């Protein structure tokens, strides 16, 4: 199937297919709500599309607000999507180690999407979750992981 | 070009096949046009084209969230002018304005958003007055909400019937 | 957060990167 | 600068 057609039946079933609610990894996630067959897009990480260098401005920005989480999503090197202010379920995503998830860059009609897809077969009632995949920082500023895996590597740093 | 939205508007209202067209249909509802403005001054213009007994209009210019199922003036997201007596909305609070128009008045609809944000409406071309001044920041649709069968027919430029005497604009279709 | 069906491109403003 | 990606 041509990606464009797939992608519309993305956003044309993801809302019936996931659901937003409190996880036991951190507060809120995506839980699946029907089963998605291995590779099925699961939904899009939307948000405002912005250049690269735009992102430091708009992280102190943020700070300057107190918003402690991080919504931006890197397409590539030279393109951002931000959902911290304007963005859909994927933004209540968490982390995990042992993920049954992953991100992947499309093209489409000459714009880049980030979509999730199913690792493998995910049955009603998981959550959904992704490797992050966060830059290793220094540890002043780790941030612990709560996924739950057997093989957690204990932060998302 | 730019058009009456395909699919964002409400579904009780008969639009015609070109979309510029639009008839009501019972209880007030609304229909925004195909593109918003978000920065610069901007120009369109609705002509009535049939109002009969008991029939009415609420023009202007919406955000994207405003209520479809709704008269434009109805909340925060829009900003409105209504054929009987005049009157502007905004919030659901109609206050004085200008005189009503009616069957065959082309009514103008300006709205200016500098990188001092104000919307004003005209009248076969003339000045109708301020009506709201420092509006709400975001993406501003023109916009049809209408209450029963009355029908007006939206006009996005070049090239405008009345076009006002001594103002900057650049007309809608130019987003096109 | 505003809910948001679709990616929106950021238009950027002439003075975007103007102290 | 923290983002997310889909490869290191
Ligand atoms: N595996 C994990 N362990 C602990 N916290 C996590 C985590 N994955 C995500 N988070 C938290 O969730 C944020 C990502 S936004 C995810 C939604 C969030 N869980 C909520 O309740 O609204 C991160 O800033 C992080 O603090
Ligand atoms: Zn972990």
């Amino acid at each position: 199937l041509p990606m464009p057609m797939r992608f519309r039946h993305l956003k044309k079933t993801s809302k019936e297919a996931v659901g937003v609610y409190r996880s036991p990894i951190h507060g809120r996630g995506l839980f699946c709500k029907r089963n998605i067959d291995a590779g099925e897009m699961v939904i899009e990480y939307a948000g405002i599309v912005i250049r690269s260098i735009l992102t430091d401005k708009r992280e102190k920005y943020y700070d300057s607000k107190g918003i402690g989480s991080s919504y931006m999503f890197r397409i590539d090197d030279s393109e951002v999507v931000d959902a911290t202010m304007h963005g859909n379920a994927a933004r209540f995503i968490n982390h995990s180690c042992e993920p049954n998830c992953y991100s992947r860059v499309i093209n489409i009609d000459g714009q880049k999407h980030i979509v999730i897809f199913a690792m493998r077969k995910i049955y009603r009632g998981e959550e959904l979750t992704y490797d992050y995949k966060f830059p290793i920082e220094d540890a002043s500023n780790k941030l612990p992981c709560n996924c739950g895996a057997k093989k957690c590597r204990k932060f998302l740093n | 070009r730019v058009l009456l939205a395909l699919h964002d508007r409400a579904p009780q209202l008969k639009i015609s096949d070109d979309r510029l067209t639009v008839v009501g249909e019972k209880g007030y509802s609304m229909v925004r046009a195909s593109h918003g403005v978000r920065k610069g001054a901007w120009y369109f213009e609705i002509t009535v084209d049939e109002m009969p007994p008991d029939t009415a209009a609420r023009l202007g210019w919406s955000q994207p969230l405003g209520n479809l199922q709704a008269p434009l003036g109805y909340d925060k997201f829009s900003y409105s002018w209504r054929s009987k007596k005049g009157t502007k909305f905004h919030q659901s609070i109609g206050k004085h304005y200008s005189s009503g128009y009616g069957q065959g008045d082309v009514l103008g609809f300006y709205i200016n958003l500098p990188e001092s944000s104000e919307i004003i409406f005209y009248k076969n071309g003339v000045n109708q007055g301020v009506a709201y001044k420092d509006i709400f920041e975001g993406v501003y649709f023109p916009a049809i909400s209408l209450y029963k069968s009355c029908t007006v027919s939206i006009n996005f430029g070049p090239c405008f019937k009345y076009p006002p005497k001594d103002l900057t604009y650049r007309p809608m279709s130019d987003m096109g | 957060f505003k809910e948001l069906d679709e990616n929106v491109e950021y238009e950027e403003r002439e003075s975007e990167f103007d102290i | 600068a923290r983002t997310k990606q889909t490869a290191r």
